[PDB]
C-alpha cells in the first residue's frame, strides 16, 4: 500500500499496530540515505532490504519519506533525480517477482501525495492508495479516553461534550489540550484537571486549530 | 665576546636543556596535522592528512585549557602523539577579503561636508577615541551603518577617511560577485568573512553596492527564489545571533537605500542610516584645494572663480575637472594648464548634471 | 582466525575460477576440485 | 651601562629616523639578558615614550606590571604612571 | 563494453535498460553536477551503434515513463528507429 | 640557505634524509586555469589599421602614464582608471588591446571572466583575489577582459550577469589601488558592443574616466589592414590593395580578415603557390552577399 | 620568571610521554562513526576482531571485554553505524557526531525585558524554565511539556535576547543550526546532518536547539521538487519525523524563527513540531512603555522624562524598533557631548525610526 | 644490465632539472628525482616522453615508444576504417566542405604553407553525426590512408586526479610520430563545455585535461599533417581557447535545407 494524508492523528502509531498485529518486523527504512551520490550502492541497499524483509518475513517496510524514492517530475530534470527512480523502480520489480507470496510488505507515508511513476495501476506494486480523514465526534472521545488512562482527571471529564466544543480537531491535537489542560493545572496548583481545566486548554494554542472565537463586536 | 659569554652560557644552557630533549622524541619525518576534537576520555581525536586518525596524548608544551580544536599541532609517526603544538596557517583574509591596510584619506580633505562627519563619528570613530561615556551608560555603539551615495563622489571618500582613523583593516566585498547563482557559495561565503572579522577585530566589514538581494519574498520556492533569500537570511540572522559593540563593525553600501528593506537593516543593532549630502561652496574650495596641490599650472587660475558658477555640484565633478583639464594642456604638449581649460571642463560637466529636463527644468 | 581476508564475490587445461576480493583485485585459483564448486556464490563472504 | 641607554633618548633629539629605530632597538634589549638589563628596560622606555609617545611601548609595559621580576613590575607601573601624565585618566582608567 | 561482448556471444538476446534517464538525459537545466557522467555513458552507446559493429542478432529495447527525458540523440532515427507506444 | 627557500618554492628533498637538496621553480595556480600571459604581442596599428582617431587618445590615456610615470603625477593629472571601447562589432577590439600592450611592453594578460564560475566555497574568490596579486608583480600590464565583447575575430562569449559581476570587481580594484598603496600600473580593458553587459559603476565618474571610441573601417582603411594580411604570405605583386578595398563597404577588420582566407581557398584549389588580386575580388563579392541576408 | 616555569612544565610532560610512546610502540598502536582497529592480535566468538571499512572487514559479534579492556590498536574505536560494537571500552557516546555545530553552554544575554514582553516572557517559563528546575511536577500530572515553540513577528525584536536569558538561568547548551547553510546542492547531503544533530541532541539532552528561519528551508514542499525545493524537502520532512518520533520533551527544545507567516505547512504546524506560538509581533502602549523604561534606568538621565510620551509617538512597533529609539536618544546626547538624556532626545529618535520603516 | 631489468613500473618524464638528473612523475601518484643514463642524457633525450622506472633503483630503465596506458579504458585504432563513402548524392556542400578542410593538409602539408595561408589544424563538425556526417569523416581518413583515431572524449571523464591528463599528451605525440592521422574527439563538447556565465560547474577535473589538450594541439601541426577533427551531438559552445584561429579555425557546417 501507499499512503497519503494527513498524520498528526497517529499514522506513525498506526503502522506499528498493523506491525505488531501481524507480528511483522518492523524495519524504519529512511529513503535519504539510500539517495547515495556514489554508484549504484543504493541500487544494492534496496536489494538487501527485500532480503533481510524476506528472510525475516512476516516484515513491514516503513518508507520514511516519499520524496527520495519519488519527486522525480516529468521535465528534463528527471536527469539528476536518477537516484531516486532507480531506488524505487527495483524495489517494484522484487515485489511482482514474488506477488503471490504475501512476506514482506511495503508502506510509504507523507503528509501529500507527490509525483511518481505509474505504481497505483498494479496489484503487485503498491495497488492501494489510503486516504487519512480527520476525526469525528465518536472517533474524538476514544482517543481521550485513551489519553485520559495515562494522566491523572478528576473522573467527571466527558469526552462527548468536549468534543462537541472542539471543532475541525485531529487526535494529535486533542493530544496537546490535555498538556494545555495540565498547564492551566500547574498554575492553578492542581494535580488533577477538572472539565473547566480542559475548556481552558482548548482555548489556548495547540497551534494548528483552536475553538475560542466569540470575537466580533 | 668573553662579557656576553659569562651571562650567555647559563641562559642558553636552559633553553638548550629543553630544546635537546624535545627535539630527540620529536624526530623528522613527523607529519603535521589537525585537531579535530579534544574528547572526554582526555585523549584528542585527530584527524591525520595521511588518512589514519588516532586517540592521542600530549605531551604539555602549552596545556590543554590553552589549546581547541582545529587548531594545528604537529603529531608522531603512528599513535599520533602531540609532541608540540604548531601555529596555524593560511588565514584567510587572503581568499574572502580584499585588504587596504591603514587605507588613505581623512575628514580634513572633504571638509565642508563636517555635520555628515560627525555622524559617520558618532557610531565608528568615536567610541574608540572615547569609550568611556558608551560603558557607563550601558548602551552600545551602532554595530553597523548604511552609506549612501555614490561611487568616487562621496561614498567612497568617508569610508576610507573613517576606517583610517581608527586604524582597522578595511576588507572589501564585491557584493553582487557573492552573487554565484548555485546552492551552496553564498551563505558559506557570508559565514567565512564573519568569522575571521571577529577573531582579528576590530575590522571593517564594507560591503560594496547590495541591490541584488534587496528583495524579501513572502514565500520561498524552488531554487531561483531561494538561493537569494537563503544569502539575504544568513546576514539577517547571523546579526540577530551574535551581538557586539566593535569586535565586527559593518558598513553597507549602496546608491540609495530604497532597495534594502527595513526589515534586513534591523534597527538597535543599525540605528544609523547616513545620507548623502552635496558638497557646498566651501566644501568645493577645499577639494579643489587638495587637488590643485598635486599640480603645475599657470598663474591665471581663480579657485574661487571656477568654484562660484558651479551650481551645487558633486565632489565628483570637483575630481573629474582636474583630470579633465591635465589632459587638455597634455594634448597640447606643456605641462601648464591654463584656467580657459579648468573652465571648459566645468562648462561640461555642469550641463550634465544640470539635465534633467521638463520634469526637473519644468 | 581474524585477521583474515575476505573476498565479497559478485561473479556468478582444467577450469579457472575468478575472485573478487573486496581489495578489488581479481585472483586466480583453480576449480578442479582442489577448491570446491560450494564455496562459491555471489554476494557473499 | 644604565645611564648609556638613558643618554640614548638625549642622543635622539631632534633625529626623524632613529625616533623609528627605538622600536628595532628595544627589540635588541630583549635579547640581552642580565638584570641590570631587564630593571634599566621599562625606564628606557619611559623616557622616550613621555618625548615621543609610543603604543608600542604601552602595549609592552601592560605585560611588565604582570612579571614575576619583582624590581620589572615596580619600574613598569611608575613608568606607566608616566605616560598616563598629562590628563588625569584614559586607558590609564 | 562486456555487456556487448556478452550479447555477441550469448546471442539472441534482448539487452533491456529500465528507465533511460540516467544513461541518456538531456541535462538537468544545461548544467552539470553528476550529469556528465550521464553524457560519458550515453557517448559509449551513440558509438557502438555508429560504429562498424552493427545490431541485429543483439537487440537493444530502451523503456522509459516518458519520451521527455530521452536525449535528442536517441530520438533522431538510426539510434532508435522503432518506438512502440502502449495504446 | 633559507634564503633561497621561500613560500611556495618546489623543492627536491631527499627521502632519505629529508634534506632540501635543491631548488627547481615556483608554482601557481590561477595560471592554468583559464588566465595567461602572452609576452610581446604580434598585434601593431596597422593590422587593424586607420584608427587615426583613436591612436591618438589611446597613446595619451595609455602610453604615456607606463612610459612616463613621474609626469602624469606631477602635471596634475591622476593615470586613468579604465577604457571601455565602444564601437561597432566584430572590429579589433581584443586586437587593439594586444597592440597597446606590445608597444609599451608589457604583459598582455587574457582573463575569461566566468572562469575566474568555480561552484565551491570562496576557490572562485580567492582566484579573484590572486589575480590582482598576480598583476602587481606582473607590472606593467594590460588586463584585458574576455568575454565582456562581441566579436568575430575570436568570437562572441559571455551571457548573463556572469561577466557582469567579474566586471564591476575590476572597477573596484582600481579604486584600491588609487588608495591604501597609491600607485597604478595596471590598466584594465573593457570592450563591448553590447548593452545588456554593462554595469551603473561602468557610467559612473571616479571608477572609470575614459570612453574610448573605435571607428568604422573605411575604403581607405581596409586598404592597411588588408596590406597586412596578405604581406604576411605569399601574393602576386602588381597588387592594387585599393582596388579591392572600394569593393568592400559595411565590412569590419574581422572581415578583411575573412577575405583573405577566402580568397586562399581558391588558390589552394587551382594549385597555385601564391594568392593572386583576382581571388581578392571574389572573395569580396562572397562577403558582401552575407551581409544582404533575406 | 615567566619562561623558567614553562621549560619546568615541559620537562615534567615529556618524560612521561616518552615512555609512554614506547609502550604504545610495543602494542603496535570518544567519537566515531565506524570503529578501525586495523590489526586486533589480542583480546560465535570469544576474542574481538573489529574493523568496519570497504576494502575488507573483520567481524566479531560480541564486544565488552573488561580485561583486556580492548580499544587500543588502530584506533578509531567504540560503537559503529552498523552495530557490531566496541561496547564499553573508553567511552562510546552512541554514534557520536564529528561533524561540528555552533555551541554555546550559558549564552549570556540575561533578561533585556521582563516589563511589558510580560506574557510571552511567562509563556517561554512554563515551557522551558519549571521543567528543568522541577521534573517532578510535570510527571506527576502526566502531561509532557510543548516539544517546539515557534517565535513570530520579525526575528532580532529581543527576540532572541529573551531566549538567551532563561537558557543562562538554567546552565542549558544553545545548539544553533542556521537553515540557510543547509542548502546544499549535492544527494542527500542535508539530511545527514539532521539525523547527526538529534543523535548528538539525545546526547547533550537540556539544550535549546535553534533553528534560524523556516523561510530559508522548508519553504514549501507543494511543488513536488524542483531541484531547490527537492534537497530542501528532504531535509526538512527528515527534520519532522525526528520529532515526532521522539526525542525527550522537558530536556531538548527546538525553538524556530520565521519573520513571514506564508512559508508554513500543515506538516510543520502540528503537535510534536509546534505546540506554542509566542508572539513578539506588535505589543501595547502600556508594553511599549514599560520596554523603554527598562533599557534606560541603566543610563544617567536629566528630569522630564515620562515613558507614556516617547510610546505616544509609536503608530505601530516591533521589539526591535523599541531597542532603536533610546539607544539613539543617547546618541543626539554623546554628539552634544552628554551622559545624560532628555524628553527631546526621546521624541527625535522615535521620529527617526519609524519614518525610515515605513514603505 | 641485469639489475635494471623486468619487473618495471611505468612513469612519464616530466623535465630534466640538470645533468644526470631528471624529474618523473610515476603513473601511481609517486613523483621521484630520479638518475637518466649518460647514454640516455645525450641525443635520446626528450623533454617529456613515457619511460620505464625500476621499483627499488629509481633510475631510467628505458625509454618508451609514446603510448602509455591508463585505468580509462584504451582509445581505438583503426588503420583504414570501414565506412568508405557509403552515403553520397545530394550531400554536395557537405562532401565538397569537408574536401579541401581535412583531406589536403594530410596529402600535402607544404603548398598550404608556400602559399602561407594557414592550414587547417583542427576543424570543428556541427550538425547531427550517424546520419550522413560521420561517414564522410571515416571516408576521408581511408582515403588519405592515414591511421583514423577514434578517441573517446567523453571519457576524460575520469574522477581522479590529472590518469587523464596523461592519456591525452600521450595521444597527441604518438599522432605526430604516427602522422598522417585524425583525432576523432567524440564530444568535445563533454569536456570544455563549461563556465559563460558562471554555470556548469562541476567541471573542475576537466580543467587540467583542456589545458593539456591546448597546449599539444597548438603547439605541433605548424605545418599540419595531422588533423583533429571535433564532433558534437548538435552544436554546444566551446571555452574560449579553442575556438579562436589557430585551432578550429574551419567551422563546418551540416545543412538545414
Amino acid at each position: 500500500a501507499l499512503m497519503y494524508g494527513p498524520p498528526g492523528t497517529g499514522k506513525t502509531l498506526l503502522a506499528r499496530a498493523c506491525a505488531a498485529q501481524t507480528n511483522a518486523t518492523f524495519l524504519k527504512l529512511a529513503a535519504p540515505q539510500l539517495v547515495q551520490m556514489y554508484i549504484g550502492e543504493g541500487a544494492k541497499l534496496v536489494r538487501d532490504a527485500f532480503a533481510l524483509a524476506k528472510e525475516k518475513a512476516p516484515t513491514i517496510i516503513f518508507i520514511d519519506e516519499l520524496d527520495a524514492i519519488g519527486t522525480k517530475r516529468f521535465d528534463s530534470e528527471k536527469s539528476g533525480d536518477r537516484e531516486v527512480q532507480r531506488t524505487m523502480l527495483e524495489l517494484l520489480n522484487q515485489l511482482d517477482g514474488f506477488s503471490s507470496d504475501d512476506r514482506v510488505k511495503v508502506l510509504a507515508a507523507t503528509n501529500r501525495v507527490d509525483v511518481l511513476d505509474p505504481a497505483l495501476l498494479r496489484s503487485g506494486r503498491l495497488d492501494r492508495k489510503i486516504e487519512f480523514p480527520l476525526p469525528s465526534e465518536d472517533s474524538r472521545a476514544q482517543i481521550l479516553q485513551i489519553h485520559s488512562r495515562k494522566m491523572t482527571t478528576d473522573d467527571d471529564i466527558n469526552w462527548q461534550e468536549l468534543a462537541r466544543s472542539t471543532d475541525e480537531f485531529n487526535g494529535a491535537q486533542l493530544k496537546a489540550v490535555t498538556v494545555e489542560a495540565g498547564m492551566i493545572a500547574l498554575r492553578n496548583g492542581q494535580s488533577s484537571v477538572k472539565h473547566e481545566d480542559f475548556v481552558e486548554g482548548i482555548s489556548e494554542v495547540q497551534a494548528r486549530k483552536s475553538k475560542s472565537v466569540s470575537f466580533y463586536a | 665576546f668573553v662579557s656576553n659569554s659569562e651571562i650567555l652560557k647559563p641562559f642558553e644552557k636552559k633553553q638548550e636543556e629543553e630544546k635537546k630533549q624535545l627535539e630527540e622524541i620529536r624526530g623528522n619525518p613527523l607529519s603535521i596535522g589537525t585537531l579535530e576534537e579534544i574528547i572526554d576520555d582526555d585523549h584528542a581525536i585527530v584527524t591525520s592528512p595521511t588518512m589514519p586518525d588516532y586517540y592521542v596524548s600530549i605531551l604539555s608544551f602549552v596545556d590543554k585549557e590553552l589549546l581547541e580544536p582545529g587548531c594545528s599541532v604537529l603529531l608522531h609517526h603512528k599513535t599520533m602523539s602531540i609532541v608540540g603544538v604548531l601555529q596555524d596557517d593560511a588565514d584567510p583574509m587572503v581568499s574572502v577579503m580584499k585588504m587596504d591596510k591603514s587605507p588613505t584619506e581623512s575628514y580634513s580633505d572633504i571638509g565642508g561636508l563636517e555635520s555628515q562627519i560627525q555622524e559617520i563619528k558618532e557610531s565608528v570613530e568615536l567610541p574608540l577615541t572615547h569609550p568611556e561615556l558608551y560603558e557607563e551608560m550601558g548602551i552600545k555603539p551602532p554595530k553597523g551603518v548604511i552609506l549612501y551615495g555614490a561611487p568616487g563622489t562621496g561614498k567612497t571618500l568617508l569610508a576610507k577617511a573613517v576606517a583610517n582613523q581608527t586604524s582597522a583593516t578595511f576588507l572589501r566585498i564585491v557584493g553582487s560577485e557573492l552573487i554565484q547563482k548555485y546552492l551552496g557559495d553564498g551563505p558559506r561565503l557570508c559565514r567565512q568573512i564573519f568569522k575571521v572579522a571577529g577573531e582579528n577585530a576590530p575590522s571593517i566589514v564594507f560591503i560594496d553596492e547590495i541591490d541584488a538581494i534587496g528583495t524579501k519574498r513572502y514565500d520561498s520556492n524552488s531554487g531561483g527564489e531561494r538561493e537569494i533569500q537563503r544569502t539575504m537570511l544568513e546576514l539577517l540572522n547571523q546579526l540577530d545571533g551574535f551581538d557586539d559593540r566593535g569586535d565586527v563593525k559593518v558598513i553597507m553600501a549602496t546608491n540609495k537605500i530604497e532597495t534594502l528593506d527595513p526589515a534586513l537593516i534591523r534597527p538597535g543593532r543599525i540605528d544609523r542610516k547616513i545620507l548623502f549630502e552635496n558638497p557646498d561652496l566651501s566644501t568645493k574650495k577645499k577639494i579643489l584645494g587638495i587637488h590643485t596641490s598635486k599640480m603645475n599650472l599657470s598663474e591665471d587660475v581663480n579657485l574661487e572663480t571656477l568654484v562660484t558658477t558651479k551650481d551645487d555640484l558633486s565632489g565628483a565633478d570637483i575630481q573629474a575637472m582636474c583630470t579633465e583639464a591635465g589632459l587638455l594642456a597634455l594634448r597640447e604638449r606643456r605641462m601648464q594648464v591654463t584656467a580657459e581649460d579648468f573652465k571648459q571642463a566645468k562648462e561640461r560637466v555642469m550641463k550634465n548634471k544640470v539635465e534633467e529636463n521638463l520634469e526637473g527644468l519644468y | 582466525q581474524l585477521p583474515y581476508l575476505v573476498a565479497n564475490v559478485v561473479e556468478v587445461v582444467g577450469k579457472a575460477a575468478v575472485v573478487k576480493t573486496s581489495s578489488r583485485q581479481t585472483v586466480f585459483l583453480p576449480m578442479v576440485g582442489l577448491v570446491d564448486p560450494d564455496k562459491l556464490k555471489p554476494n557473499d563472504l | 651601562l644604565a645611564y648609556a641607554v638613558l643618554g640614548i633618548a638625549l642622543i635622539a633629539l631632534g633625529e626623524d629616523i632613529g625616533k623609528e629605530m627605538s622600536l628595532r632597538h628595544f627589540g635588541h634589549l630583549m635579547h640581552y639578558g642580565n638584570e641590570h638589563i631587564r630593571r634599566m628596560v621599562p625606564l628606557a622606555m619611559g623616557i622616550v615614550s613621555v618625548s615621543d609617545p609610543q603604543m608600542k611601548v604601552f602595549d609592552t609595559l601592560t605585560r611588565f606590571s604582570h612579571d614575576a621580576d619583582l624590581e620589572v613590575s615596580m619600574n613598569s607601573i611608575f613608568a606607566m604612571g608616566l605616560c598616563g601624565a598629562g590628563t588625569n585618566n584614559a586607558r590609564l582608567a | 563494453r562486456e555487456m556487448f561482448a556478452y550479447a555477441k556471444e550469448h546471442e539472441p538476446c534482448i539487452i533491456f535498460m529500465d528507465e533511460v534517464d540516467a544513461i541518456g538525459g538531456r541535462r538537468f537545466s544545461e548544467g552539470t553536477s553528476a550529469d556528465r557522467e550521464i553524457q560519458r555513458t550515453l557517448m559509449e552507446l551513440l558509438t557502438q551503434m555508429d560504429g562498424f559493429d552493427n545490431l541485429g542478432q543483439t537487440k537493444i529495447i530502451m523503456a522509459t515513463n516518458r519520451p521527455d527525458t530521452l536525449d535528442p540523440a536517441l530520438l533522431r532515427p538510426g539510434r532508435l528507429d522503432r518506438k512502440v507506444e502502449i495504446p | 640557505n633559507v634564503k633561497d627557500l621561500k613560500a611556495s618554492q618546489r623543492v627536491c628533498l631527499r627521502s632519505d634524509s629529508y634534506m632540501l637538496h635543491k631548488v627547481l621553480e615556483n608554482k601557481a595556480d590561477p595560471l592554468v586555469s583559464l588566465m595567461m600571459v602572452e609576452k610581446v604581442p604580434d598585434s601593431t596599428y596597422d593590422m587593424v589599421g586607420g584608427l587615426t582617431k583613436q591612436i591618438k587618445e589611446i597613446k595619451e590615456v595609455i602610453e604615456l602614464p607606463v612610459k612616463h610615470p613621474e609626469l602624469f603625477e606631477s602635471l596634475g593629472i591622476a593615470q586613468p582608471k579604465g577604457v571601455i571601447l565602444y564601437g561597432p562589432p566584430g572590429t579589433g577590439k581584443t586586437l587593439l588591446a594586444r597592440a597597446v600592450a606590445h608597444h609599451t611592453d608589457c604583459k598582455f594578460i587574457r582573463v575569461s571572466g566566468a572562469e575566474l564560475v568555480q561552484k565551491y566555497i570562496g576557490e572562485g574568490s580567492r582566484m579573484v583575489r590572486e589575480l590582482f596579486v598576480m598583476a602587481r608583480e606582473h607590472a606593467p600590464s594590460i588586463i584585458f577582459m574576455d568575454e565582456i565583447d562581441s566579436i568575430g575575430s575570436t568570437r562572441v562569449e559571455g551571457s548573463g550577469g556572469g561577466d557582469s559581476e567579474v566586471q564591476r570587481t575590476m572597477l573596484e580594484l582600481l579604486n584600491q589601488l588609487d588608495g591604501f598603496e597609491t600607485s597604478k600600473n595596471i590598466k584594465i580593458i573593457m570592450a563591448t558592443n553590447r548593452l545588456d553587459i554593462l554595469d551603473p559603476a561602468l557610467l559612473r565618474p571616479g571608477r572609470i574616466d575614459r570612453k574610448i571610441e573605435f571607428p568604422p573601417p573605411s575604403v581607405a582603411a581596409r586598404a592597411e589592414i588588408l596590406r597586412i594580411h596578405s604581406r604576411k604570405m605569399n601574393l602576386t605583386r602588381g597588387i592594387n590593395l585599393r582596388k579591392v578595398a572600394e569593393k568592400m563597404n559595411g565590412c569590419s577588420g574581422a572581415d578583411v580578415k575573412g577575405v583573405c582566407t577566402e580568397a586562399g581557398m581558391y588558390a589552394l584549389r587551382e594549385r597555385r603557390i601564391h594568392v593572386t588580386q583576382e581571388d581578392f575580388e571574389l572573395a569580396v563579392g562572397k562577403v558582401m552577399n552575407k551581409n544582404q541576408e533575406t | 620568571l615567566k619562561q623558567t616555569e614553562n621549560d619546568l612544565k615541559d620537562i615534567e610532560a615529556r618524560i612521561k610521554e616518552k615512555a609512554g610512546v614506547k609502550e604504545s610502540d610495543t602494542g603496535l598502536a570518544h567519537p566515531l562513526q565506524v570503529a578501525r582497529c586495523t590489526k586486533i592480535i589480542k583480546g560465535e566468538d570469544a576474542k574481538y576482531v573489529i574493523n568496519l571499512k570497504q576494502i575488507a572487514k573483520f567481524v566479531v559479534g560480541l564486544g565488552e571485554r573488561v580485561s583486556p579492556t580492548d580499544i587500543e590498536e588502530g584506533m578509531r574505536v567504540g560503537v559503529d553505524r552498523s552495530k557490531y560494537n566496541i561496547e564499553l571500552p573508553l567511552p562510546p557516546r552512541i554514534d557520536p557526531s564529528v561533524t561540528m555545530m555552533t555551541v554555546e553552554e550559558k549564552p549570556d544575554v540575561t533578561y533585556s525585558d521582563v516589563g511589558g514582553c510580560k506574557d510571552q516572557i511567562e509563556k517561554l517559563r512554563e515551557v522551558v524554565e519549571l521543567p528543568l528546575l522541577s521534573p517532578e511536577r510535570f510527571a506527576t500530572l502526566g502531561i509532557d511539556p510543548p516539544k517546539g515553540i515557534l517565535l513570530y513577528g520579525p526575528p532580532g525584536t529581543g527576540k532572541t535576547l529573551c531566549a538567551r536569558a532563561v537558557a543562562n538561568r538554567t546552565d542549558a547548551t544553545f545548539i544553533r543550526v542556521i537553515g540557510s547553510e543547509l542548502v546544499q546542492k549535492y544527494v542527500g547531503e542535508g539530511a545527514r546532518m539532521v539525523r547527526e544533530l538529534f543523535e548528538m541532541a539525545r546526547t547533550k539532552k537540556a539544550c535549546i536547539i535553534f533553528f534560524d528561519e523556516i523561510d530559508a528551508v522548508g519553504g514549501a514542499r507543494f511543488d513536488d521538487g524542483a531541484g531547490g525545493d527537492n534537497e530542501v524537502q528532504r531535509t526538512m520532512l527528515e527534520l519532522i519525523t525526528q520529532l515526532d518520533g521522539f526525542d525527550p520533551r522537558g530536556n531538548i527544545k527546538v525553538m524556530f524563527a520565521t519573520n513571514r507567516p506564508n512559508t508554513l505547512d500543515p506538516a510543520l504546524l502540528r503537535p510534536g513540531r509546534i505546540d506554542r506560538k509566542v508572539e513578539f509581533s506588535l505589543p501595547d502602549l502600556e508594553g511599549r512603555a514599560n520596554i523603554f523604561r527598562i533599557h534606560s534606568k541603566s543610563m544617567s538621565v536629566e528630569r522630564g522624562i515620562r515613558w507614556e510620551l516617547i510610546s505616544r509617538l509609536c503608530p505601530n512597533s516591533t521589539g526591535a524598533e523599541l531597542r532603536s529609539v533610546c539607544t539613539e536618544a543617547g546618541m543626539f546626547a554623546i554628539r552634544a557631548r552628554r551622559k545624560v538624556a532628555t524628553e527631546k532626545d526621546f521624541l527625535k529618535a522615535v521620529d527617526k525610526v519609524i519614518s525610515g520603516y515605513k514603505k | 644490465k641485469r639489475i635494471q631489468s623486468v619487473p618495471l613500473v611505468i612513469g612519464q618524464f616530466l623535465e630534466p632539472i640538470d645533468q644526470n638528473t631528471g624529474i618523473v612523475s610515476s603513473t601511481t601518484g609517486m613523483s621521484y628525482v630520479v638518475r637518466i643514463l649518460s647514454t640516455l642524457d645525450r641525443e635520446l633525450l626528450k623533454p617529456s616522453m613515457s619511460v620505464a622506472l625500476h621499483r627499488h633503483s629509481n633510475a631510467l630503465v628505458d625509454i618508451l615508444p609514446p603510448d602509455s596506458d591508463s585505468s580509462i579504458s584504451v582509445m581505438g585504432e583503426n588503420e583504414k576504417p570501414d565506412v568508405t563513402y557509403a552515403d553520397v548524392g545530394g550531400l554536395d556542400m557537405q562532401k565538397q566542405e569537408i574536401r579541401e578542410a581535412v583531406e589536403l593538409p594530410l596529402v600535402q602539408a607544404d603548398l598550404y604553407e608556400q602559399i602561407g595561408i594557414d592550414p587547417p589544424r583542427g576543424v570543428l563538425l556541427y550538425g547531427p553525426p550517424g546520419t550522413g556526417k560521420t561517414m564522410l569523416v571515416k571516408a576521408v581518413a581511408n582515403s588519405t590512408k592515414a591511421a583514423f583515431i577514434r578517441v573517446n572524449g567523453s571519457e576524460f571523464v575520469h574522477k581522479y586526479l590529472g590518469e587523464g591528463p596523461r592519456m591525452v599528451r600521450d595521444v597527441f605525440r604518438l599522432a605526430r610520430e604516427n602522422a598522417p592521422s585524425i583525432i576523432f574527439i567524440d564530444e568535445v563538447d563533454s569536456i570544455a563545455t563549461k563556465r559563460f556565465d558562471a554555470q556548469t560547474g562541476s567541471d573542475r577535473e576537466v580543467q587540467r585535461i583542456l589545458i593539456e589538450l591546448l597546449t599539444q594541439m597548438d603547439g605541433f601541426d605548424q605545418s599540419t599533417n595531422v588533423k583533429v577533427i571535433m564532433a558534437t551531438n548538435r552544436a554546444d559552445t566551446l571555452d574560449p581557447a579553442l575556438l579562436r584561429p589557430g585551432r578550429l579555425d574551419r567551422k563546418i557546417e551540416f545543412p538545414s535545407l
